[PDB]
């Protein structure tokens, strides 16, 4: 049906218009096991402090615009509970509920591209030269693509249909995605299990998976309809749990 | 029925339904499993047809170049002398790097082979009786002791693994397990080395594998003589995980995923077809 | 410790025998004939079922 | 001594051979794996997931993302023509960069049957009806509705279910056919046509989009593995 | 230990083939590439000439060649690096470097010059002055041809505060200075003495400062 | 086209600092050899191979560079890091590399002090004349200096002589000289040296005449 309602914590999502869930590769969220775990010391759980809904903040949808891109953990630094686990610990190992959200008209049309890819290692727009970490993922920003390509001396190449890594970005439908069509959709839900080649890391020096949402058809409408478009993020931790308590970091 | 055979066509017939196969919504990220047993009349073919070749063990298994190697019998700069080191990676050669780079993780055993060939110098004169040469190609584990010239000490390879082979006969074979400190090879690695986000970004903090050193055993030839060793690597035993799309444009760096801005495809004149 | 397995052949004296001589399973021949599969990770990875006949939406 | 006797092939690299060897690393614990989700057994398992195609790359757009738009408009005279290739799914320049084109450039040979599936991108409001054919390469390409409705066609009934399939059936006189085209295994033409028209209600813009994926059947398969021709590279990246 | 140091030449009688001696001796002998670099008081580094011992292949640079002959005899186990026909332009300091992966073992550098000059003796003169708790002093040397100049100050018994000057040449003639610090415990109380010796040109002279 | 040398010419640093290089090559390179020349002896080999090591060299130098840039940092100065540093490149015409990059050990600023020392009877017996004035214990190294006589300025013959860095106090030590002839300094009276540095407000002045014996 295309009702839906998500409850996690002390926060809840209610939709009314939803394609369905995409849960990662089969895979739903869980703890870590006896038997997958190198870790010795016990970790801490705080399972309604840590795993709930945090919204992000808006961007604007244009007839101009490329796309936008957030970095997690690193997306959710600054929220809550979650975050301040983050700084006390040394690993950390979650999983995700991301539900973006668009809202417009029987009158409006556009498509936009709602992809969680896994280490989403971007190249330099000056080729030769190394590239900060700003201009890669702030706290809480939505980082830009650009139309055309970019000459940024320290930033990452922004060209929206290389999608930053070399590849066509008509084939980043392999990744766990959905559509927003703004003909039949008004949100996007898409479960993340913990993807990764150790059973738990550094939540600072690793980005985990980066969520592109790119606009394949463009928005467009009449002038005298709302113009104002905008998008929200809200993403959730699942089964968060943490080894290796020492001082705040991150250094 | 066998495993990795594809699947026979049933018959069908005309149909007046409210059964909808052919409508569906992509929107739910869900890609649709119509067979042409649902749009048309079809007759039933029994497929014999195997998807053996499309493993990832089949895919994978074949030995590809990873590098050239180049050392010389007497030194005239550097490079070249009489010795050579590599640090290990697959990411200098186009063909194995774009198969690997399909996959975010992976796992498997890795079968080396070597063919060194070698070519006398150019000279005035090149007339000289020379003895069978013998290379030697010893594998430095990460944090031991590097040669520092050539007769050092470090060539007596008391702990490290070396081979030596002598020319003329069949190429020199060893295999290697599985070797990395976590559970797979990472392919790709979006972050950092240091954990205030600076120092090396991407794949190169994660991948470790030690220095490989050739030179000649021999001691001198009476002429000069320049040798060239091919690293051969073959994957087996291969695991794989989380698919990647596949690279668009030509890589510039051996340490970076760095890139010039490519088209999406090639271009035609128009979009529709016209003739009868 | 002859393992005799089938040989890869067509469709429309068909065996061979393997031994062991190290002792390192990263030392073995290639593992070419296991052809198992289930793309339903990639193709289908929702929460509720979608039939084939069914609406969408 | 046991007398043997050494026949032709001894002493050679063959570099597709299954030998054993023996380790360098001796006796050596490997780290024991754990469940990363996402598991690729088979390269089929990939080249069945839906890729977005780039129709529209006439130039200048295959720098941009107006490649994969395909624009509909209403008309003033119903049958004309939307888009069209030719089926050549490793050598068209409209197929061969997708997530099935990029994997048949490994391989020299290719069966099975195909999926095309489109996805009108236009307003709530507005309602349209399409001819999406595949043509046979018997008789040449169709010029018109008329010689395309002969072929095997679909009629697409835009409403709530935004999507319709075309599959493209297996019709050819060998079991395989050759990646990079040649005339004897030609495969055919696809597309797309007006039926009636876009009809939009007032104050709705009047250009359109369609978005067309791609994907392969349940019966698809490759043979004869080889380089692909798409990556080059002149010295050793340093 | 690499031993031992090189050899330094002074200046001949013109139209000779003059010759270096380096006596690089910790071999290791003997297959490798003795890399002459060179060095003038304006401190750039480049190179003279190398050889091979196992076949004789020798080397040259673009501003030696024509011609700097450089022949192996490993049982003297020398390395010569001068060069025929050259000009009064390679006054500098000349290492002898055997080979490794770099630049690792280096020579100590002999200096020679070459011209046709006649070897002038120093004239050590008097710097006193004509008013404080200490003085400085001196004795200017003007007028020494040859590089090799002495700076001494009381036979070795006032050497502290010695600030040793360079001899910039002007009309092909070096001038330096050598001061020492003089308290006014000492000041005028006791004899304080300096001395240049040129021993190239086999001259002593000394002056007992007073002050005027 | 085409020259190859180190970017900086002159630095300054005190231990406890950071010291990053930066160098230019004319061709393209794979390795990169790192050195350092003190005031004194022949230099020595302080980096091989872009990264690995040297014989006497501590953990805390550092080294990097790749075609036609080089860098060769030092994460911590100490007391025994003063010396010019210059590359390395084996060729098919080997660049050439630098001539050092000098850098002297930073402290305090120092302002010196001006004696001039008069010509006396066995200098103008013999047919000379020098008068000097040396300029001692300063830092840095940039001094402007004069020679000015009965008013009007004079730079004939002058010399400006250059003491190495010191092992007790790394300052410096300058003689300002002027050469003159035995009737030229039989036409002026005051002769005077004015030694002109940012320390001080006004330059240091020491006068004499020639009416007194
Ligand atoms: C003279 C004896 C030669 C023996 C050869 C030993 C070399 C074996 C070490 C290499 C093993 C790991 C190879 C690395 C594979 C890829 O780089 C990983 N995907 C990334 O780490």
């Amino acid at each position: 049906d295309r009702v839906r309602s998500i409850t996690l914590g002390n926060s809840t999502i209610t939709t009314q218009e939803c394609a369905n869930v995409v849960v990662g590769y089969g895979v739903w969220p869980t703890y870590l096991s006896d038997h997958e775990a190198t870790a010795v010391d016990q970790p801490t759980q705080p399972d309604v402090a840590t795993c709930r809904f945090y919204t992000l903040e808006s961007v604007k949808w244009e007839s101009s615009s490329a796309g936008w891109w957030w970095k997690f953990p690193e997306a959710l630094s600054d929220m809550g509970l979650f975050g301040q686990n983050m700084q006390y610990h040394y690993l950390g190992r979650t999983g995700y509920t991301i539900h973006v959200q668009c809202n417009a008209s029987k009158f409006h049309q556009g498509c936009l591209l709602v992809v969680c890819v896994p280490e989403a290692e971007m190249g330099a727009a000056t080729t030769d030269h190394a590239f900060n970490h700003t201009k890669l993922s702030n706290i809480g920003q939505a980082m830009e693509f650009s139309a055309k390509k970019s000459t940024d001396q320290t930033g990452p190449q922004t060209a929206v249909h290389n999608a930053g890594m070399g590849v066509a970005v008509g084939n980043l439908t392999i990744f766990p995605h959905q559509w927003i069509n703004l003909r039949t959709n008004n949100s996007a839900t898409i479960v993340m299990p913990y993807i990764n080649s150790v059973p738990m890391d550094n939540m600072y020096r690793h980005y985990n998976f980066t969520l592109m949402v790119i606009p394949f058809a463009k928005l467009e409408h009449s002038p005298q309809a709302s113009t104002y478009v905008p998008i929200t993020v809200t993403v959730a931790p699942m089964c968060a749990e943490y080894n290796g308590l020492r001082l705040a970091g991150h250094q | 029925r066998a495993v990795g055979r594809v699947a026979d066509t049933v018959a069908s017939g005309p149909v007046n339904t409210e059964q909808i196969p052919a409508l569906t919504a992509v929107e739910t990220g869900h890609t649709s499993q119509v067979v042409p047993s649902d749009t048309m009349q079809t007759r039933h073919v029994i497929n014999y047809h195997t998807r053996s070749e499309s493993s990832i063990e089949n895919f994978m298994g074949r030995a590809a170049c990873v590098y050239i190697a180049q050392y010389a019998t007497e030194k005239v700069n550097d490079e070249l002398d009489r010795y050579t080191n590599w640090e290990i990676t697959t990411r200098q050669v186009a063909q194995l790097r774009r198969k690997l780079e399909m996959f975010t993780y992976m796992r498997f055993d890795l079968e080396i082979t070597f063919v060194i060939t070698s070519s006398q110098r150019t000279s005035t004169t090149y007339a000289s009786d020379s003895p069978p040469l013998t290379h030697q190609v010893m594998y430095v584990p990460p944090g031991g002791p590097i040669p520092k010239s050539y007769e050092d000490f470090a060539w007596q390879t008391s702990t490290n693994p070396s081979v030596f082979w002598t020319e003329g006969n069949a190429p020199p074979r060893m295999s290697i397990p599985f070797m990395s400190v976590g559970n797979a090879y990472c392919n790709f690695y979006d972050g950092w080395s240091h954990f205030s986000q600076s120092g090396v970004y991407g794949y190169t903090t994660l991948n470790n594998m030690g220095h490989l050193y050739f030179r000649h055993v021999n001691k001198s030839t009476a002429y000069p003589v320049n040798s060239v060793a091919r690293v051969y690597f073959k994957p087996k035993h291969v695991k794989a995980w989380v698919p990647r799309a596949p690279r668009l444009c030509p890589y510039l760096k051996a340490r970076n995923v760095n890139f010039n801005v490519q088209g999406v495809t090639e271009s035609r004149n128009k979009i529709t077809l016209d003739r009868s | 410790g002859a393992q005799v397995s089938t040989q890869k052949t067509g469709a429309h004296i068909i065996h061979y025998t393997n031994i062991n001589y190290y002792k390192d399973s990263a030392s073995n021949s290639l593992n070419r004939q296991d052809f198992t599969q289930d793309p339903s990770k990639f193709t289908e990875p929702v929460k509720d079922v979608m039939i084939k006949t069914l609406p969408a939406l | 001594g046991l007398p043997t006797m050494n026949t032709p092939g001894s002493t050679q690299f063959l570099t597709s051979d299954d030998f054993q060897s023996p380790s360098a690393m001796p006796q050596f614990d490997v780290t024991p794996e754990i469940q990363i989700p996402g598991q690729v057994r088979n390269l089929m398992e990939i080249a069945e997931v839906d890729s977005v195609v780039p129709v529209n790359n006439t130039e200048g757009h295959v720098n941009s993302m107006e490649a994969y738009r395909i624009p509909v408009r209403p008309q003033t005279s119903s049958g004309e023509q939307v888009f069209g290739f030719q089926l050549q799914p490793g050598h068209d320049s409209v197929l061969k960069h997708t997530l099935l084109g990029e994997i048949l450039n490994y391989y020299a040979n290719w069966s099975g049957s195909m999926k095309l599936t489109f996805m009108y991108c236009g307003a709530a409001m507005a309602t349209g009806k399409f001819l999406i054919a595949y043509s046979p390469p018997g008789a040449g390409v169709p010029g018109s509705r008329r010689d395309a409705m002969l072929g095997t066609h679909v009629i697409w009934d835009v409403g709530l279910q935004s999507s319709c399939v075309l599959c493209v059936p297996w019709i050819s006189q060998t079991n395989y056919r050759y990646v990079t085209s040649d005339a004897y295994t030609d495969a055919g033409y696809i597309t797309c046509w007006y039926q009636t028209s876009i009809v939009t209600p007032p104050d709705i813009p009047t250009t359109s989009t369609i978005l067309c994926f791609v994907s392969a059947c349940n019966d698809f398969s490759v043979r004869l593995l080889r380089d692909t021709p798409f990556i080059t590279q002149q010295a050793l990246f340093q | 230990q690499v031993q031992l140091q090189q050899s330094g030449s002074e200046l001949v009688r013109p139209g000779a083939s003059v010759k270096l001696s380096c006596r690089a001796s910790g071999y290791t002998f003997t297959t490798y590439w003795m890399h002459w670099v060179k060095q003038r008081p304006g401190q750039g580094l480049e190179w003279i000439g190398n050889i091979y011992p196992h076949s004789g292949n020798t080397n040259y640079d673009e501003r030696f060649k024509s011609k700097a002959t450089l022949t192996v005899d490993t049982s003297s186990s020398t390395a010569y690096m001068q060069l025929s026909s050259l000009t009064s332009e390679d006054s500098a300091v000349y290492y002898c470097t055997r080979d490794l992966r770099g630049f690792a073992y280096w020579g100590q550098g002999t200096t020679v010059t070459v011209s046709s000059p006649k070897t002038t003796p120093p004239s050590v003169y008097p710097l006193a002055p004509a008013a404080a708790s200490m003085v400085t002093l001196g004795c200017l040397v003007k007028g020494y041809f040859p590089e090799p100049v002495t700076v001494t100050w009381n036979s070795g018994s006032l050497s502290s505060g010695v600030h040793t000057f360079p001899a910039v040449l002007q009309s092909d003639l070096y001038t330096l200075s050598s001061s020492v610090t003089v308290p006014s415990s000492t000041w005028p109380s006791e004899t304080v003495t300096c001395n240049v010796a040129h021993p190239a040109s086999s001259t002593k002279v000394d002056k007992k400062i007073v002050p005027r | 086209d085409i020259e190859l040398t180190q970017s900086p010419a002159i630095m300054s640093a005190s231990p406890g600092e950071k010291v990053t290089m930066t160098c230019s090559a004319s061709s393209s390179l794979r390795y990169m050899h790192w050195y350092q020349q003190k005031s004194g002896t022949s230099p020595k080999r302080w980096i091989y191979d872009t990264y690995n090591l040297a014989s006497g060299v501590p953990v805390r130098f550092s080294g990097s560079g790749s075609g036609t840039s080089y860098s060769l940092t030092i994460s911590s100065m100490e007391a025994e890091d003063a010396a010019t540093y210059y590359c390395q490149q084996w060729s098919s015409n080997p660049p050439t590399f630098g001539a050092g990059t000098k850098l002297e050990l930073k402290r305090a600023d120092a302002a010196p002090t001006v004696s001039i020392f008069p010509p006396s009877s066995e200098q103008l017996t013999s047919g000379g004349a020098s008068v000097v004035c040396f300029l001692n214990n300063f830092y840095p190294k940039d001094i402007n200096v004069k020679w000015k006589i009965d008013g009007s300025e004079r730079q004939n013959g002058v010399l400006n002589s250059w003491t190495d860095q010191d092992s007790k106090d790394s300052t410096y030590s300058m003689s300002s000289t002027l050469t003159l002839t035995k009737d030229e300094y039989e036409r002026h009276n005051s002769y005077t040296c004015e030694a002109t540095h940012k320390t001080s407000t006004s330059p240091i002045v020491k006068s004499f005449n020639r009416n007194e014996c």
